[PDB]
RNA sequence: AGAACCUUACCUGGUCUUGACAUCCACGGAAGUUUUCAGAGAUGAGAAUGUGCCUUCGGGAACCGUGAGACAGGUGCUGCAUGGCUGUCGUCAGCUCGUGUUGUGAAAUGUUGGGUUAAGUCCCGCAACGAGCGCAACCCUUAUCCUUUGUUGCCAGCGGUCCGGCCGGGAACUCAAAGGAGACUGCCAGUGAUAAACUGGAGGAAGGUGGGGAUGACGUCAAGUCAUCAUGGCCCUUACGACCAGGGCUACACACGUGCUACAAUGGCGCAUACAAAGAGAAGCGACCUCGCGAGAGCAAGCGGACCUCAUAAAGUGCGUCGUAGUCCGGAUUGGAGUCUGCAACUCGACUCCAUGAAGUCGGAAUCGCUAGUAAUCGUGGAUCAGAAUGCCACGGUGAAUACGU
C-alpha cells in the first residue's frame, strides 16, 4: 500500500517492544508516537496511544499488524 | 489610493538604472538580499549626510556602488578619512572586493528623496506642515524643476481624524511616458504619528 | 575558438559592448562575421498586488534576457592583442567557450 | 531564376516557389493528397489560383511549418499570392478584389487577470 | 515579523550542514536493493531539523511565509515595493 | 449596438458545392468549433436527400427550407405597463436564418441514430410535411393577425 | 503562488523565565568538530580531543555557560488613530485653480449654447481670458516591408550521398533580435456655417483612437489590510512570551457560492496517422538503454542551454466495433495489492494495478458571460513546491451564431 519494502518504526518505541520480551509485560505504555506500525512480537501486550486528551488503552491483537496504531485512536471528537 | 508609482512605470522608458548589475539566476536570490542589506546600513550612517539616491553594480566578481549626496564634503571628508570605513564594511557584507564613487548632486531641492527627507526631518521639528510642504513649493520655477507636487495622509497637525490635503504647482504629467518624473516615498518617525510624505518633481518633456 | 556570448537585461545595452568589439578586431585583423542577435529567453512574472484580497487586479512583471554572440574567425597574436581588458564592464557576463 | 513568395497566416509561416514546368503539388517532400486536406480548407491551398487560366501552367514547391491544420493551407493561400510576382502587380489588380493578398491581422488573444481565457469573466453570485 | 520564528528559521537552516547534507550522505546509496540489516534507518534519531525540504522559505525582509518567489527570494509585497524602486535589473511594466 | 453599426462580415462559400447558404447551414450543426465533423453530417444527411426524393442536388435542401421559410414574427414591446406583441415581416436574410436553426433544433429534438440519418429525415419530410420543424415554422402564425391591431 | 512534521498562529500535555532573538555589565570557558546513557521530545547529567589570529598582564574580537537588573518578545487589541498598498463606482470623462466679471452673499461664470467625437475630442459661439490634472499622444507587443547579423537557426540553386540539412557549401529563404520605413482624415468624392467632423472610394499587409496590454483623474464607500512590513496608543510580561511532541485547520443531521467530470452516436472504445505555441531546467530537467502490465526502479549521454532534457500535444483524420439501454454511456464509492517524495503517508496525500460500477438520461423560479480569431471546444507549460491542482497564471489548435434597435 505505502512504505514500500521494510514497515518503518521509530526507534524509542521498538526499545518499549524489546523491554516488554526482556524485562516482561507490566501495565499499558503510554506513547506519544503514532508513526510506528504494530509488529507480531507486540501480540499480547498493551500500549496506550495519544490523541490530543489523554492515551487510551487499545490492546494489540493478530490482525492487527497489517494497520498502524494511530488508526485505533480516533483523533476528532464527535457527539 | 490607487496609482502607479512614477519611478516603475518610468523604468522602461525614461530613467537609466536603479541597478545597472547584471546577474544568473542562480546567485540572483542571494545576490538581491546584499542589496537591500548595504543599503540598509548605507542609508544609517548616510542619514545625517543627506542622501539622494545609490546605484549598485557587481562588474565580474567586485562591487561599485556609486553614491550621489547633497553634501559631498560630509560623505568624502578630509581626504579619505570618511571613505575608507564605508569601503571596508561593504567588501565585508557582500563578500567581495569593493570600489566606491562619488557624485555631486547641484540643487537638491530637484531630488525627490532630498525634498520628502528634508520634508519629513522638520516633522520631528514640530513645525508647521502647511508651512514646511510650502518652503519646497516657495522655490519651484525659480531653479529647474519645470513642475513640482508635494502630497502628505494622515495625522495632519496632530489632529484625531486622518486628511490628505496634497498641493502643486506647474505642470507634473503622470501618465506622459517620455516626460521625466523624480519620485520618492518617505515616513516620519514623530511620536504624534506617522505622516507618508510623497514629492512628484518634473524636470522636462525628453 | 574565439566563440563569445554575453547577456544583457536593457533593451540597448550590449549593442554598444558588441559594436566596439567589432571595430576593435576587424581593423587590426581581419574577417569578424559580426554580432548573431540570438533568441531572447524572457521570463515573466505575475504576483498579487494587494497585501489581503484583490486577486482580480494583478501587475504582472517580465526580465528580458538579451543574447549576442561576436565569433571573430581570425585569431591572430596581434588582434588578441590590444582587444582584451577593452569590455569597459557595465555589469554584462563575458563568457568565452564553446 | 526561382520565383519566390511568403505568406502566414495565425503564426504559420510558408515559403512558396513557383517555375515554368508541371503541375505536381510537393509540399515538405510530400503530395497534395497525401498532405491531408480532404475536408474544409481542401483547396484553400489553390484559392489564390480559382479564378486563373491553368490547366497545368507551373511548377510549385511549397513549405509549412507552425500553427495547426487550417493556419497552415492560410499561410499556403497567402504564400502563392506572394509568388504571383512572375506576373508582377498586373494580376494583383483583380487579386485585390478577392482579398487573397490581404493578410489576416487576427491573431489568438492573450489570457487576461481575472478572465477565463481573454474574455470569460467569471460568474459572480446573485446580486 | 516574530523574530522567533524568523529566529527558528536560522536554527532550521544552520542544521542543514551538520546532521544531513554530509552525514545525509547515508540513506541514499545505503536504503537501496544491494546484498537485509535495519539498522541503518535507526540512525533516524537525529534531531530531524536539519531535513532538506523544512524551511518555508521565508521573505528575506520582512518574514511572511507566503508568495515567496525562488528567483528573487522575497515575498510578492516586497517584490513590488521594491520593483517599483527598480532595484531587480530588467525588471519593469510587462505587456505583450 | 447603440452607437455602432456593423458592415455585416461574410463569410466563404461550401468548399464542395460552392453555395454561401450552406456554409451558414454548416455553422448552425457546428458544436464545439468542429467545421469538419459538422460538414461531415450535412453532406451525408444531404447526399441521402437527393437519392431518396430522386431530386437534383442543389434545390433540394432548398425547395425544402422554402417550405420552412416563416413568413411574419412577432416582436415584444413593453412600454405602457402591458406586454404587446407586434407582427412583423421577416427579411431575406433572418428568412433563412430562422429556417436552418428550426431545422436542425428539430432534428435536436429526434431519438433516431445519426445526425446525418435525423437531419435527413426533417429535411425529407420538408416539402410534404409531417415533422416537427414543419410544426415549429408556424407557432408564432397563430399568435399573428390576432395581434394585426398594433401596427 | 499549494495545512501529512515543519509551515502554524489555535488546542491538550511536557518545560524555560533577562529568556528563541538584539545592545550593555561582570565572570569562567576558544569556538567547535567527537560519542554514551535517560526521556515522546524540549533536554539535563558524564567521558574525548582541541584551547586559534592581538596580550608593560585589569584584557581583546568571534562564540559558549552563569548571574543581575535596564530590556528583548508579542500573527495580542484598536484599518472608527495611521504609514504604505489595494478593490470599487470607472478606462466612466470628468474634477479644479488663477486673475477678470456677475450677485448683498452661499456661489456662479470659466466648464450654461450650437455641431461633433471613444472622450471637457475638436470646431464655432460666448463675460471671460488662460493654465493644470484627466483624455489623446509618447511605451510594449502584434499586421508588412527595408537594412544590419548568419550558429546551435534555415535549405532555394549546385554537385557528394548511408535519403537524415547529414556534409561540403550556400547565403537566399523561414526563423531569430537591433535599428528604420509604413497610417496623418491625407489623396480623392459627397454632405456639413465655407470650420470641426462625418459617409464612401482609391492605394496598401495594415484606414479613420488598426487589434490587445500597460496606462485607473479630483474623490466616494470612516471599503479592505495593526496578519507581510512600518507605526500612535493600549494591554499581558516566571505570560497573551519562548521550546518541544501529538492533535486541529481536512470535523458533518445542514445551506449557498466557485469549478471539474457527466448524462453520450457532432458520441464511447481499439488500432494507424498528421499538424502547434509558449516555457522550464544544475540541491535540476533526464535521453538512449535494461527491468516491470503499470506507478516507477537500476544503469546512465548531453545540456546552465535556438544545440540536450522534460516532450510521443489533443481535437482532427483513415478503418473497425458499438446502434439508443442506466448501455462498451458515466465515473463515484468501497475492497485487495503496489510505487514515489520524506525522519515521517492512520488521522491527512499524489499516482499505479486488479475488482466493485451510487447518482445522473439536459436540470424548477431564476440566473452568468461573451461582438471574431471572441463565445465554444480540445491540449500544452510555468509559478507555488521535497512531495499534492479540477484552482491560478501563460500559451496555441479548430472555430461559430446574432446585432432590425434603445
Amino acid at each position: 500500500r505505502s512504505l514500500k519494502k521494510g514497515p518503518f518504526i521509530d526507534l524509542h518505541l521498538l526499545k518499549k517492544v524489546e523491554k516488554a520480551v526482556e524485562s516482561g509485560d507490566k501495565k499499558p505504555l503510554r506513547t506519544w508516537s503514532r508513526r510506528s506500525t504494530i509488529f507480531p512480537n507486540m501480540i499480547g501486550l498493551t500500549i496506550a496511544v495519544h490523541n490530543g486528551r489523554q492515551h487510551v488503552p487499545v490492546f494489540v491483537t493478530d490482525e492487527m499488524v497489517g494497520h498502524k496504531l494511530g488508526e485505533f485512536a480516533p483523533t476528532r471528537t464527535y457527539r | 489610493g490607487q496609482k502607479v508609482h512614477p519611478n516603475g512605470i518610468r523604468l522602461g522608458i525614461v530613467k537609466p538604472w536603479n541597478s545597472t548589475w547584471f546577474a544568473n539566476t542562480k546567485e540572483f536570490a542571494d545576490n538581491l538580499d546584499s542589496d537591500f542589506k548595504v543599503r540598509q546600513y548605507l542609508t544609517k550612517e548616510l542619514a545625517k549626510a543627506s542622501v539622494s539616491r545609490i546605484v549598485i553594480e557587481r562588474p565580474a566578481k567586485s562591487i561599485r556602488v556609486t553614491i550621489h549626496t547633497a553634501r559631498p564634503g560630509i560623505v568624502i571628508g578630509k581626504k579619505g578619512e570618511d571613505v575608507e570605513k564605508l569601503r571596508k564594511v561593504v567588501a565585508d557584507i557582500a563578500g567581495v572586493p569593493a570600489q566606491i564613487n562619488i557624485a555631486e548632486v547641484r540643487k537638491p531641492e530637484l531630488d525627490a528623496k532630498l525634498v520628502a527627507d528634508s520634508i519629513t526631518s522638520q516633522l520631528e521639528r514640530r513645525v508647521m506642515f502647511r508651512r514646511a510642504m510650502k518652503r519646497a513649493v516657495q522655490n519651484a520655477m525659480r531653479l529647474g524643476a519645470k513642475g513640482i507636487k508635494v502630497e502628505v495622509s494622515g495625522r495632519l497637525g496632530g489632529a484625531e481624524i486622518a486628511r490628505t490635503e496634497w498641493y502643486r504647482e506647474g505642470r507634473v504629467p503622470l501618465h506622459t511616458l517620455r516626460a521625466d518624473i523624480d519620485y520618492n516615498t518617505s515616513e516620519a518617525h514623530t511620536t504624534y504619528g506617522v505622516i507618508g510624505v510623497k514629492v512628484w518633481i518634473f524636470k522636462g518633456e525628453i | 575558438r574565439i566563440r563569445i556570448r554575453l547577456k544583457a537585461f536593457d533593451h540597448r545595452l550590449i549593442d554598444q559592448a558588441t559594436a566596439e568589439i567589432v571595430e576593435t578586431a576587424k581593423r587590426t585583423g581581419a574577417q569578424v562575421r559580426g554580432p548573431i542577435p540570438l533568441p531572447t529567453r524572457k521570463e515573466r512574472f505575475t504576483v498579487l498586488i494587494s497585501p489581503h484580497v484583490n486577486k482580480d487586479a494583478r501587475d504582472q512583471y517580465e526580465i528580458r534576457t538579451h543574447l549576442r554572440l561576436v565569433d571573430i574567425v581570425e585569431p591572430t597574436e596581434k588582434t588578441v592583442d590590444a582587444l582584451m581588458r577593452l569590455d569597459l564592464a557595465a555589469g554584462v557576463d563575458v563568457q568565452i567557450s564553446l | 531564376n526561382q520565383y519566390y513568395g511568403t505568406g502566414r497566416r495565425k503564426s504559420s509561416a510558408a515559403r512558396v516557389f513557383i517555375k515554368p514546368g508541371n503541375g505536381k503539388i510537393v509540399i515538405n517532400q510530400r503530395s497534395l493528397e497525401q498532405y491531408f486536406g480532404r475536408e474544409t480548407a481542401r483547396m484553400v491551398v489553390r484559392q489564390p489560383l480559382e479564378l486563373v487560366d491553368m490547366v497545368e501552367k507551373l511548377d510549385l514547391y511549397i513549405t509549412v511549418k507552425g500553427g495547426g491544420i487550417s493556419g497552415q493551407a492560410g499561410a499556403i493561400r497567402h504564400g502563392i499570392t506572394r509568388a504571383l510576382m512572375e506576373y508582377d502587380e498586373s494580376l494583383r489588380s483583380e487579386l485585390r478584389k478577392a482579398g487573397f493578398v490581404t493578410r489576416d491581422a487576427r491573431q489568438v488573444e492573450r489570457k487576461k487577470v481575472g478572465l477565463r481565457k481573454a474574455r470569460r469573466r467569471p460568474q459572480f453570485s446573485k446580486r | 515579523a516574530k523574530q522567533s520564528m524568523k529566529a527558528r528559521e536560522v536554527k532550521r537552516v544552520a542544521l542543514a550542514d551538520k546532521y544531513f547534507a554530509k552525514r545525509a550522505e547515508l540513506k541514499a546509496i545505503i536504503s537501496d536493493v544491494n546484498a537485509r540489516w535495519n539498522a541503518v534507518l535507526k540512525l533516524q534519531t537525529l534531531p530531524r531539523d536539519s531535513s532538506p525540504s523544512r524551511q518555508r522559505n521565508r521573505c528575506r525582509q520582512t518574514g511572511r511565509p507566503h508568495g515567496f518567489l525562488r528567483k528573487f527570494g522575497l515575498s510578492r509585497i516586497k517584490v513590488r515595493e521594491a520593483a517599483m524602486r527598480g532595484e531587480i535589473p530588467g525588471l519593469k511594466k510587462a505587456s505583450w | 449596438p447603440r452607437r455602432r453599426v456593423i458592415g455585416q462580415r461574410k463569410i466563404l462559400p461550401d468548399p464542395k458545392f460552392g453555395s454561401e447558404l450552406l456554409a451558414k447551414f454548416v455553422n448552425i450543426l457546428m458544436v464545439d468549433g468542429k467545421k469538419s465533423t459538422a460538414e461531415s453530417i450535412v453532406y451525408s444527411a444531404l447526399e441521402t436527400l437527393a437519392q431518396r426524393s430522386g431530386k437534383s442536388e442543389l434545390e433540394a435542401f432548398e425547395v425544402a427550407l422554402e417550405n420552412v421559410r416563416p413568413t411574419v414574427e412577432v416582436k415584444s414591446r413593453r412600454v405602457g405597463g402591458s406586454t404587446y406583441q407586434v407582427p412583423v415581416e421577416v427579411r431575406p436574410v433572418r428568412r433563412n436564418a430562422l429556417a436552418m436553426r428550426w431545422i436542425v433544433e428539430a432534428a435536436r429534438k429526434r431519438g433516431d441514430k445519426s445526425m446525418a440519418l435525423r437531419l435527413a429525415n426533417e429535411l425529407s419530410d420538408a416539402a410534404e410535411n409531417k415533422g416537427t420543424a414543419v410544426k415549429k415554422r408556424e407557432d408564432v402564425h397563430r399568435m399573428a393577425e390576432a395581434n394585426k391591431a398594433f401596427a
